[PDB]
């Protein structure tokens, strides 16, 4: 904002900052949800997340890891965390074990500005 | 007073007796903050001149000068027969390079 | 003007706020809406969600949280939530309270009780989503709630926002009254998807037909329980206007997700995945309330198209299990075909539309007839035969060229989506390759060869008029004056295409001429 | 005198769309009467055929759909919408005296392609049309076809052979 | 006719192990429910102190 550079963020990883509200709100008296986590995820990550947004004075190139426990996709910490993203890189077991790297499942991932018209019509 | 006992009067009760309890409040310089039977009335500097203040701001921020205004709509062309006649085929060509500078012209 | 207060707030935690009344002998009813006095300026909304034996009120926050405590007052209004309703929604975003969005009288109400079957009426006219699949095998009609299913990124979204687009060259041209609006409602979607929808509907003109309502992530979980609640309000007042109108939800999961947060939070009794019981009654008040009334009601109607999330294409989750149970068909998704050049990618298996016909115009009832006896042989065919054998029979070639002609970006009109797959059924379309299909069909309907190429023994029929799909809707194609017009135009295209463009294309067999022309058929598939 | 009508539950309806059709006479402009309509289905008094009729009259007869101009405007597809909206949605059919308004505004709109697809529809229907409006139909056709405008000019264009996404101005 | 037996006994194992995964989950939140109320339970005490 103040000095309206462009920004990088990092960040390794989100899956941590869930889980620790998960430890602490049963201990609140909040009643845990499905799998075991917070009923507060969507709305305390949606409010982590939204904050994180290009704007008109500047502009954050963030990156994100994730933590799948079990290489489970279903787990609702990263379910969730769909609809924060543009690009939702996904990596697999089952390519690393291949001996392949970076182990990238081309087809259980994709991104936003995959158009003509933002890029290249050669490269969609 | 005037005020008080005529909102108790409205209240669901009024044969209730009636009993005052004043303050002083470091918030108000103007007005009264009253409250009758759960019915609460505000008359305060801090809230009056806040009403104000905030029609004052959306008359403001309704119109916004930097946009352009809207231009007046434009009816449909109607072209003459006259104009097809002499030139068939140019004719299109200058309603497209027209509504084209229109666009960017 | 005077308020009346109940009490203070006695804990909050997060979203939620419970209760501490003074003057017991006081009440509050079970769903208005509560005022809370944070400072003498500003002033947060509440609903009351629940009641207590010891003189408490459970409340949900919609505004301003963060700037609650512990000891601040509380003030009733005495009525239910309401909203800012009329003609003068059209053109702008809003909060479900009514609070416009910047961007760069009447009051309607969330819970109504939906129109019993008296006040309704069977579903008769069509609602274009502009898409030949659905217009074809699984119609969408007015008054007819149909899900939307599908994981992250396969064309949910794309659906519905076509089917607005589409809506938007018709709505000029016909009266106001059946002019099919429409509302947009988000939920827990990113804000910049919904500013990007906004330029994309400001793009064509579409807004002006066209709202939106946005209870994004950083707003309350109790805010995305009520937003496609004053969605369908809004649609309501359009349906006792005699209007037509249609309502999108994008989408219901984080819905469900926020009801849970809430009964959770307000300590309510769990059950099946951590929902409450009533989750399935949560959106049977809603959909419902998607109908067509009667002509003793104006005959107006509102059309649902709710979009859900599966996970790995799952459909035995609790909602979506629900959501099928009470919509009037559905639509299936899969991520395995929008990644094999079929966009959209539709599963016609699992896809259904219960109203099958009736919905659908006239013209389109002997071209689904067809269709829907070519694809049920071309999946067993394509099933049972192997990949590579070559098989030469009218059906795996007819059928296999419909699907590149599903294949599309944004919406088409009817009277190229009717003289597209008129051409295929009745194998017109067998000579041409796969592969140019689309291209055939960017020459057929935006250009015209017979024309050009001087073949002019066609009276009126031609495809640049574009008016002419109201004849279609009103005689149909199977009339005697359609029928031979539309079979001369179709065969001498045929004929055109075949000796001077599909010859040509064969020849060239080099190496930047392929991408030139690969590029021009892969971008033919988009603006068609 | 009057024919009972039923509802679609067989309720009785009214039919005095008498002062209904004196108020779409009035109507300035042609989407004031589409939502007379409204009105009309909301007193449990639906449209008759000559209140269609009606509509298509003022459709005519009115300069445009409302006050301020609209882009995408046409009389002719907002007739037809009313004409599909009377014979499939409703069940009530037209007479020669309502397709002689659409066959009206056709001639007045010089569409003469539209003009011979509703006189091969009047004439599939066994209906009369009124030789007038042919001639008049007949005369905008060759006077086109004289000068050229039987079609557009960017359909005679002449087509490019390279294969170029430019070329074709997609 | 074997694949068929052994995709019957896999619908089966999925089928139940379904079941269970929505049982097992629903016995975590009462246990998480239970477990708060019964440690939260609040009574008079209406007995004599001095
Ligand atoms: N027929 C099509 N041709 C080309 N691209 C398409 C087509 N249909 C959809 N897309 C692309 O799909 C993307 C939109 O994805 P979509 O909106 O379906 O995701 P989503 O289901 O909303 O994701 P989430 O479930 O996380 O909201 C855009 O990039 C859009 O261009």
């Amino acid at each position: 904002d103040e000095a309206g550079q462009d920004v990088l963020l990092f960040v390794d990883n989100v899956f941590r900052f869930t889980q620790a509200n998960s430890e602490v709100s049963a201990l609140l008296g909040r009643i845990p949800a499905a799998v075991g986590y917070q009923p507060t995820l969507a709305e305390d990550l949606g409010m982590l997340q939204e904050r994180i947004t290009s704007t008109v004075k500047g502009s954050i190139t963030s990156v994100q890891a994730v933590y799948v426990p079990a290489d489970d996709i279903t787990d609702p910490a990263p379910a969730t965390t769909f609809s924060h993203l543009d690009a939702t890189t996904v990596l697999s077991r089952s390519v690393a074990e291949a001996g392949i790297y970076p182990a990238v499942e081309p087809l259980e991932c994709a991104s936003r500005i995959m158009d003509p018209d933002a890029i290249d019509v050669n490269h969609y | 007073r005037k005020q008080v006992e005529e909102l108790h009067k409205e209240s669901p009760l009024k044969d209730y007796k009636l009993v005052l309890e004043t303050k002083v409040d470091p918030s108000i310089g103007g007005g009264y903050i009253l409250e009758v039977c759960n019915q609460v009335v505000n008359r305060s500097a801090a809230a009056a001149a806040a009403e104000t203040a905030a029609l004052a701001k959306a008359s403001a921020a309704q119109v916004d000068w930097t946009s352009l205004p809207a231009a007046p709509p434009r009816p449909s062309p109607s072209a003459p027969d006259t104009l097809i006649r002499l030139l068939g085929s140019v004719v299109d060509d200058l309603a497209d390079a027209d509504k084209v500078e229109q666009k960017y012209g | 003007e005077a308020k009346q207060k109940i009490g203070f707030v006695h804990g909050i935690d997060g979203t939620i706020a419970t209760i501490a009344p003074a003057a017991s002998k006081v009440t509050v009813p079970y769903n208005t809406v509560l005022e809370i006095a944070v400072s003498a300026t500003n002033i947060a909304n509440a609903l009351v969600f629940n009641l207590e034996k010891d003189g408490s009120i459970g409340v949900i926050l919609l505004d301003n949280i963060s700037e609650v405590r512990s000891g601040q007052d509380v003030y009733a209004t005495g009525s239910l939530l309401k909203i800012p309703v009329g003609f003068h929604m059209l053109g702008k975003i809003i909060n479900p309270l009514g609070k416009e969005i910047p961007t760069g009288t009447k009051l309607g109400l969330v819970e109504e009780m939906a129109p019993n079957i008296v006040s309704r009426q069977p579903v008769n006219y069509n609602l274009l989503t502009g898409y030949k699949v659905i217009d074809t095998l699984i119609p969408v009609g007015r008054g007819q709630r149909e899900l939307i299913l599908g994981d992250r990124q396969t064309g949910k979204t794309s659906i519905a926002l076509s089917t607005i687009l589409n809506q938007t060259k018709v709505n000029n041209e016909i009266l106001s009254k059946n002019n099919v609006l429409s509302v947009y409602v988000s939920i827990g979607q990113r804000c910049s998807n919904v500013a990007r929808i906004h330029r994309l509907l400001t793009e064509y003109d579409a807004m002006k037909y066209c709202t939106i309502v946005a209870a994004t992530a950083a707003d309350p979980a109790g805010l995305q329980y009520l937003a496609p609640y004053a969605g369908t309000t809004l649609g309501e007042e359009f349906r006792n206007s005699g209007r037509h109108i249609l309502l999108v939800y994008d989408d219901l999961s984080k819905q469900a997700v926020s009801y849970r947060q809430i009964s959770l939070l307000l300590r309510r009794p769990p059950g099946r995945e951590a929902y409450p019981g009533d989750v399935f009654y949560l959106h049977s008040r809603l959909l419902e309330r998607s109908a067509m009334m009667s002509p003793q009601k104006g005959s107006g109607s509102l059309t649902s198209l709710p979009i859900v999330e599966t996970l790995s294409n799952d459909v035995t989750a609790y909602i979506v299990t629900n959501v099928i149970s009470i919509t009037d068909g559905q639509i299936y998704l899969d991520a395995k075909l929008f990644t094999g050049g079929q966009r959209p990618a539709v599963n016609i298996g699992l896809s259904v539309s219960r109203v099958g016909s009736s919905a659908q115009n006239k013209a389109m009832k002997k071209v689904g007839g067809a269709l829907k006896m070519l694809m049920g042989e071309y999946r067993k065919m394509a099933g049972e035969q192997t990949s590579g054998s070559q098989n030469v029979s009218p059906v795996m070639i007819r059928g296999a060229r419909c699907l590149q002609l599903f294949n599309q970006k944004g919406p088409s009109y009817f009277m190229d989506a009717i003289v597209a797959l008129y051409a295929v059924t009745n194998g017109y379309m067998d000579d041409v390759k796969l592969q140019y299909s689309k291209f055939y069909e960017f020459l057929l309907l935006n250009k015209d060869l017979p024309v050009l190429y001087g073949q002019v023994n066609n009276k009126y029929f031609y495809m640049y008029n574009k008016n002419l799909n109201y004849f279609i809707r009103y005689f149909g194609l199977n009339h005697e004056i359609l029928e031979p017009e539309l079979k001369k135009y179709i065969e001498i295209h045929t004929n055109l295409f075949l000796d001077n463009y599909q010859s040509r294309m064969n020849e060239l067999k080099s190496d930047e001429d392929l991408v030139q022309l690969k590029n021009l058929l892969y971008a033919c598939k988009r603006t068609v | 005198a009057g024919g009972k009508r039923y509802d679609l539950f067989g309720y009785e309806v009214s039919v005095a769309t008498g002062p209904f059709i004196e108020e779409i006479k009035k109507a300035q402009f042609y989407d004031d009467a589409g939502e007379v309509i409204v009105k009309m289905n909301l007193a449990n008094t639906p449209p008759d055929l000559q209140t269609y009729n009606a509509v298509l009259e003022r459709i005519l007869n009115c300069k445009s759909k409302r006050s301020q101009p609209v882009k995408g405007e046409n009389k002719f597809a907002a007739m037809m919408d009313i004409l599909e909206e009377m014979d499939a949605r409703s069940g009530i059919k037209p007479n020669a005296e309502s397709w002689g308004y659409v066959l009206k505004e056709l001639v007045q709109a010089g569409d003469f392609r539209l003009g011979w697809v509703c006189i091969a529809g009047m004439k599939s229907l066994g209906i009369t049309p009124d030789q007038a409006l042919v001639d008049a139909n007949e005369a905008n056709a060759a006077k086109a076809k004289a000068a050229g405008t039987d079609f557009p000019a960017y359909l005679k264009k002449a087509a490019p052979e390279s294969f170029d996404t430019k070329a074709w101005g997609i | 006719g074997n694949i068929t037996g052994l995709m019957q006994l896999a619908d089966y194992t999925y089928n139940k192990t379904r079941k269970e995964l929505i049982t097992a989950e629903l016995l975590e939140i009462i246990g998480t429910m239970t477990a708060m109320h019964a440690g939260k339970k609040v009574g008079l005490k209406k007995t004599e102190f001095w």
